[PDB]
């Protein structure tokens, strides 16, 4: 389900369910 | 940045993967 354009919430939201509770940063701008 | 390789183009586990704790 990651193979696709993922923005904005839909991004972090792929981020919280691949990394789980290893947890990860989101850096829009850098 | 992700944004730049996610949003305005097609995502992927690596990329995802890389910004994991």
């Amino acid at each position: 389900f990651v193979n696709q354009h993922l923005c904005g919430s839909h991004l972090v939201e792929a981020l919280y369910l691949v990394c789980g509770e290893r947890g990860f940063f989101y850096t829009p701008k850098a | 940045g992700i944004v730049e390789q996610c949003c305005t183009s097609v995502c992927s586990l690596y990329q995802l993967e890389n910004y994991c704790n």
